[PDB]
């Protein structure tokens, strides 16, 4: 897999040389926001459960066929799909957001996402939107937590909103 | 004209009680199965070749019983020639068989059908109380067609004998993460080449038989 | 790539759960460690070539009869692969110093040493030495947790040869 | 595996030693007789089948009651086992044969084999008699071959006879 | 599995009760030495081949026959098994330090492992005699290192010492 | 252990077959050969203790720091091993020969054969430097087939160790 | 052994849930069908013995070689067995009707039919014509279902013969 | 396709490794065998027609009722397919003589032979005396090892059979 | 699989016939260079390690790239691959040279393995190369052997060449 740190080594190694004092001043910055860092994940992953129920809820108030006999989230079984998908790919944002870095998330999670959906016959459209959805929820509770000390995380919560998007789009 | 030569005599004189190399093996009848020869599907493959893979596949996954003529299954070593399935699928095949259900899980107890599920799909035995457990959860959650799906999908499975190779014994030589118990559990699991697992002689299949190892506290060292 | 959050995101993946106060606890300790692993690169960094010399050299001492002709360690080709090698070495050393993690020594360095070195016949002992002789000039540069990170590592790399 | 060479070295490898030129000489001569102990094993391969079929026929007519209901060759299913089994040994005293050693034999074949039998509630006597009829008719063939430059071969006849009989002793 | 923490608190529960104050003061003191253990960890790992190939030599130079013609160290093959051995039990008593908790290591590592030993005919007094061998060079490093802030270490010194000889005792 | 004769029994054994021509015309292979292999043998035999003596020198005068003190070669308990070392592989070559077959030299020689010499830190190179040298004495004693089988077996170990 | 109960049992177990509707109604089947079928089995089993002299005889007058000496017809044990035989098929099948089920014919008769004949060179073809031989004599002591139900079982051995 | 060569590359490309003096030695013996081999290919190929003629015509002797109307052995085209048949047997075999294993017996004959002659009621006692017939006339024409090998290929299929 | 023998056996029954006369003559010259084709073989098997090695170190001095960072033959991990390939394609050629077939190196070996090493990223031609390199070092003992009875082996030398020639050709 990859990382943030393991992929600037990645490159330095490629040109053949030590890494540049100026290439290590990036990661100097970045471990100093860690905590930063962390305290996003974890608003994330505390709320999980709430972030995709919202979601959904949303998501079927707009495209009521999704859940009327004939259309996809429709019966039982494929509305559960649904929803376990919606939690995975939430589970992998989160993953790609500590790392600092979209790859683990594309490679694991988005990589072939597409063409399954296709396959099914699962609107694509439908999905990204969800992914949004999503998002927005998420970026809710990122921004507005509680017992933590006050300052900046937009740098974060910016990275943050990137991560869903690559989703959105691939699968899109 | 080398002349001085340390004798080098002692080194040479044979230990006390001295045992051959693979004394340990003939003792114990491992000798067959301890270091375990693997038989793999290649391409384009002869038509004497994948009588080969059959034949073992039904030694191995099949318990050491006899596949009579009406016992072996058409359709789906059809399919293994012809590369439609590969033998890890041709695996699956078999083991969700009348056949295979007939024998060991119709009727064996849940716990000696988990234990003869570890041995057939893949050499070892069950390493621990808890894999016996696990295992009796999912199918009691999802039924014998996931039970069965969750060892050769395992990624234990897997990484020994992905794709393209028959199932052999892995247990009695030393495996990572193994833990002992390995070498004493797979002992009982495994009598001679001549011992089979069958239920002909009464129609049960006996007890599970490692129930008790498994269970057992360390010796006051 | 095996890095502390690497290994952490991979167990999370497995069992197939949400990254829980667990895993971030581990985190959080690569990331308080690497304010020690990060100067001690920087401190390798500086002076990677007087290092080589001396370690190249070093070799040399112990092992002589390798600057006859007919040996390895004779004409300059190889006196040149013989230092490219041991940059190598530091190389990846600060990189895993800075990724937080064996990995990038794993990768490069370890997985098919032993063959690499068997089919062109480089005897371990050498590298080995080549070590040590760091190792010692290391431990006047550093001191306290920067220094034990170094060494870590460098050890790290003696084990997987010998 | 084992066979007669591979047994006398493992001999002189406790020992620590080199081969006794005696030694040696023991094994000399095992090869002289090589081409004797070949016709031996192709004479038996030759008429398999009918070694087998013989022996049954009057293994069934000697023990009535194996083939009645309640025995143990009744039904069908339970026959062609007993067949198949009849076979196997077979094989294998071939196989040692070959060999020049019982080794081959005791361990696939014999080994755990009386345990079986005993579970199965198969009746071992039974067995072994069977053993010994293949053996008489195996030998019969061994003997008197067609087309084979006339000579002794009374030494391997005996070596055949001591395979056939530990098979019989193991079971029983 | 368990390591010390854990099993404080499987007593406390079996008890029904939250955690004694008393036993709190357990767990903070065992927190505050952590930099101490972890050194102690780091050494063993550190030296881990040098340990073994240590240990081995003085096994070897002891119990001559083992590497003799006929002994259980003896051929290659068998010698390789031996070194594997050695070194996996060190692998586990370094896991169990860390733990602060036998278990782990009489689990998967000790139990059962006599039983092995002595159906193999691998015999039990040597390799409990390797382990003490090792015990004592693994100590070496462990309380004579470099760079480390000086200080006691007797308190892991010996805990480490008993890992090892659990081990000793319940192979012998 | 691998011999021509076990091979085939293993082979028809797993087809679940009898012995039919196809393997006997093997078996003949080996016993025709037979004759050559054990005149080889005998010659091995015969003049073992003066081929090891030869070969031990040699890796000296081809390694001379090794008979330096603190080395490996040095001091009588070392060069007893070297002995006793060279004899096994002899030994062993000559057991292969008679076996008709690789198999001895395999199980006892070369299986585990790298990680013992890693542990010990035996160089692989003076081993094959022991052999090469015996193969040219060889040379002499032995003619045609015989020769040309003793090579093989001596050559696989040179193979395996390298 | 298969019978319908036993298999919706299997069924059930495998999926590891209760006997629902699904099952029951299968059941049910088996137990209407019965009446019919027991009946035809007290109609067989009074029968037998008449039912079997004229299957042997039949076979002669199909294949009159057979009773020529030097053949396997000839000589009264052989006739015996070939009685016996029959006997045993007619036997069967009277469970299987009982058995409501293929199940009894199954696991006597069929597994390991073929090897069994071959070893002792049984023609299939004859027990066949033993076998359509009844098959006619059934098709006048009964009639509708019960009619229905012995054929069926019949056949299925022909099929299994053949 | 099972012959030595093939078997011992098999065996060799299975394990991973090189072709050792083991396999050679095997092969070797296939080679020396072939003179004799090749010798009775030549005898069966020229005397082919006149063995068949006499096979056929003696499985009529053997089974009379053959021959009659309204049987198998009976009106042209099946004495045809007869001749067709064992001439195809004896084709083979000469392949295998020349092979120097059974492979081509194997995949052409006795893979599928039991279920095409079931479906087809071919009585595999017929084959049988063809050969048998054959055996004896070729038990004139050759001698010695040519003879022996001509036996073990025509029996190899009488087992095949039976 | 197929060689030599067995190839023209499968032509001869699509025709449907008994071996032509002149086919015979083909096999029956063959089996008179047997012992000249084996020493061949051996001389390969023999030297193999050596081969190898020795091509190796000339691919290297030739193409230094490859053993430069972003090189193919970096890090150590990929070298040791391009080792390991090397070797099997000297195996197979072996193989081949025996059976007196082309098939099994073609259906084994070289089949898939040019679109393997594409994707990869491999350069097909630098691999040829090796093929080559290869090539020549081996003929060099296959052809200049001691204490094997002098004549001409040329024939084989050629087939062996053409050998390594399908190889080269198909990666490349
Ligand atoms: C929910 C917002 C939408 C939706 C989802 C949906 N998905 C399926 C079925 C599958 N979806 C996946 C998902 C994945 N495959 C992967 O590789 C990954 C990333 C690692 C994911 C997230 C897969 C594999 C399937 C097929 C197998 C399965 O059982 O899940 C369905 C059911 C399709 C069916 O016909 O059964 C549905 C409904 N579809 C919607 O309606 C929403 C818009
Ligand atoms: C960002 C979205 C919001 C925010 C974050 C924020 N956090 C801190 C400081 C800390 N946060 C943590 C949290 C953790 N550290 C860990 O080790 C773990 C895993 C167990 C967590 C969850 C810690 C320890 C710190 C440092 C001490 C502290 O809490 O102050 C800050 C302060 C700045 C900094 O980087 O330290 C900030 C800004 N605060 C916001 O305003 C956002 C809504
Ligand atoms: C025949 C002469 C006598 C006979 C034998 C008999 N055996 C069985 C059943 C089995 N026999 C074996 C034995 C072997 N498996 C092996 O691999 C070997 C050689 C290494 C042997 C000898 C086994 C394993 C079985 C079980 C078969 C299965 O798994 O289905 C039976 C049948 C018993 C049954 O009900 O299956 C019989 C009859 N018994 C006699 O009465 C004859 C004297
Ligand atoms: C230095 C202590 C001694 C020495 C070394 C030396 N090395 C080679 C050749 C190679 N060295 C390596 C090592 C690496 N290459 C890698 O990619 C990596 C991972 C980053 C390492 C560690 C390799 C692979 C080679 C093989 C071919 C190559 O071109 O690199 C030589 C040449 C030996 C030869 O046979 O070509 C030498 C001599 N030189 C000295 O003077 C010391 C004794
Ligand atoms: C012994 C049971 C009967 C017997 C045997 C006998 N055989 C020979 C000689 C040979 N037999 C063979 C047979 C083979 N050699 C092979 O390589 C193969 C496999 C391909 C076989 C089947 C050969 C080649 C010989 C040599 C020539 C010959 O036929 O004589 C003898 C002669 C003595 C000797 O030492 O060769 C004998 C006695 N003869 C009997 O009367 C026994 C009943
Ligand atoms: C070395 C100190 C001594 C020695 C060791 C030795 N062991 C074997 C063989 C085996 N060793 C094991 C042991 C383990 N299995 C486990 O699960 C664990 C950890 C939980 C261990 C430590 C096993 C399973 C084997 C058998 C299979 C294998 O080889 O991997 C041997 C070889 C003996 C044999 O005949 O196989 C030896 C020599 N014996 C000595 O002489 C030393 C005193
Ligand atoms: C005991 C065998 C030896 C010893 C140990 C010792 N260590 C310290 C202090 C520290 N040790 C470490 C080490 C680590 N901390 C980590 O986070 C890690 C994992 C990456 C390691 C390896 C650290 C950081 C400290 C704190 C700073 C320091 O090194 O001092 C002490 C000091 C007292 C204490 O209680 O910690 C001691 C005594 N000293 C000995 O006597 C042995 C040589
Ligand atoms: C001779 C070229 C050099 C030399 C050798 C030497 N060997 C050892 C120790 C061992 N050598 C072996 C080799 C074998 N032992 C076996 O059992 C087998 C298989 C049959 C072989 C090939 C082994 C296993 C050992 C290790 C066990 C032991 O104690 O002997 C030494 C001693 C090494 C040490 O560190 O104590 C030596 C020195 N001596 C020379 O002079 C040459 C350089
Ligand atoms: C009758 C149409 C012909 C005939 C038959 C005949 N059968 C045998 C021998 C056997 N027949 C069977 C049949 C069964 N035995 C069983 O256990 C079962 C399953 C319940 C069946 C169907 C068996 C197994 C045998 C072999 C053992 C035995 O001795 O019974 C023979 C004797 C063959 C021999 O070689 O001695 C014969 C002749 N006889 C006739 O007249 C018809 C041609
Ligand atoms: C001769 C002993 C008796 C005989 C023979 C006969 N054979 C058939 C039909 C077939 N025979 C074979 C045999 C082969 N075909 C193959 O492909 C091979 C292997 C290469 C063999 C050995 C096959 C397959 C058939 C079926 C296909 C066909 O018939 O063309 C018949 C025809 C029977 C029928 O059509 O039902 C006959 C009569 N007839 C005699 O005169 C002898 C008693
Ligand atoms: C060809 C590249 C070189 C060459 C070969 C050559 N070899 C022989 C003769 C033989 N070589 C062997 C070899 C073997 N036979 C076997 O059974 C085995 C495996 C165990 C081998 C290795 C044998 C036995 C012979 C026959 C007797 C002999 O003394 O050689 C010849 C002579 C011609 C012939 O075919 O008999 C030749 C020419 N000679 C060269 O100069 C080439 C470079």
């Amino acid at each position: 897999m990859q990382d943030a740190f393991t992929k600037a080594i990645v490159a330095a190694d490629l040109r053949g040389s030590f890494l540049s004092e100026q290439e290590l001043n990036q990661l100097t910055n970045l471990v100093k926001e860690s905590n930063k860092r962390l305290d996003a994940v974890n608003a994330i992953t505390g709320n999980a459960a709430e972030i995709i129920s919202d979601a959904a809820h949303k998501l079927f108030a707009e495209q009521t066929d999704l859940i009327r006999p004939g259309g996809n989230a429709y019966p039982n079984r494929r509305m559960a799909a649904c929803l376990r998908d919606m939690e995975i790919i939430l589970r992998y944002v989160s993953y790609a957001l500590l790392a600092g870095d979209a790859s683990v998330l594309e490679d694991r999670c988005l990589n072939g996402l597409k063409e399954t959906y296709v396959a099914l016959g699962t609107p694509t459209r439908s999905v990204a939107r969800a992914v949004q959805l999503m998002k927005e929820t998420a970026i809710g509770y990122v921004n507005s937590p509680s017992g933590v000390t006050r300052g900046d995380c937009s740098a974060l919560v910016n990275e943050a909103a990137t991560y869903f998007d690559k989703a959105a789009a691939s699968i899109a | 004209e080398p002349k001085r030569v340390a004798p080098y005599a002692q080194y040479l004189t044979p230990a006390v009680e001295a045992t051959p190399d693979a004394a340990a093996q003939t003792k114990l009848g491992i000798t067959a199965v301890a270091p375990d020869q693997a038989v793999e599907l290649r391409p384009n493959f002869g038509e004497a070749e994948v009588q080969a893979v059959i034949r073992a596949a039904y030694k191995q996954i099949f318990g050491n019983t006899y596949i009579l003529e009406a016992d072996r299954v058409v359709i789906a070593e059809s399919l293994l020639r012809n590369g439609s399935i590969s033998v890890r699928e041709f695996v699956r095949l078999l083991a969700k068989s009348d056949l295979y259900r007939d024998r060991f899980f119709r009727t064996a107890s849940n716990n000696r059908f988990i234990e003869l599920n570890f041995k057939h799909f893949l050499g070892r035995a069950p390493y621990s109380q808890a894999e016996i457990g696990e295992h009796f959860n999912r199918y009691h959650k999802s039924g014998y067609d996931a039970e069965i799906d969750s060892y050769i999908d395992s990624d234990e499975y897997r990484r020994v004998f992905g794709e393209n190779t028959v199932p052999y014994f892995r247990g009695f030589k030393y495996q990572v993460g193994q833990a002992a118990r390995g070498f004493d559990q797979m002992q009982q699991l495994f009598a001679g080449d001549a011992g089979s697992d069958t239920d002909r002689g009464i129609g049960a299949q006996p007890a599970a038989k490692l129930t008790f190892p498994l269970s057992r506290p360390l010796g006051v060292t | 790539m095996k890095t502390v959050i690497t290994e952490v995101i991979a167990s999370a993946d497995s069992q197939g759960r949400f990254l829980n106060n667990t895993e971030l606890q581990a985190a959080n300790g690569r990331f308080q460690r690497a304010t020690a692993s990060m100067e001690a690169a920087r401190a390798l960094t500086s002076n990677a070539d007087s290092l080589v010399k001396g370690a190249v050299q070093e070799v040399y001492n112990k092992f002589p009869y390798l600057t006859q002709p007919g040996q390895m360690g004779y004409g300059d080709t190889n006196q040149a692969k013989c230092a490219r090698d041991i940059s190598h070495y530091l190389r990846f050393i600060t990189y895993s110093l800075v990724a937080g993690g064996t990995g990038p020594l794993d990768d490069y360095i370890v997985a098919g040493l032993r063959e690499v070195n068997r089919t062109f016949n480089l005897s371990p002992s050498w590298y080995i030495e080549a070590l040590k002789h760091i190792k010692g000039k290391v431990g006047s540069q550093l001191s306290g947790q920067p220094l034990t990170e170094a060494n870590a590592y460098i050890d790290y790399c003696i084990n997987a040869l010998s």
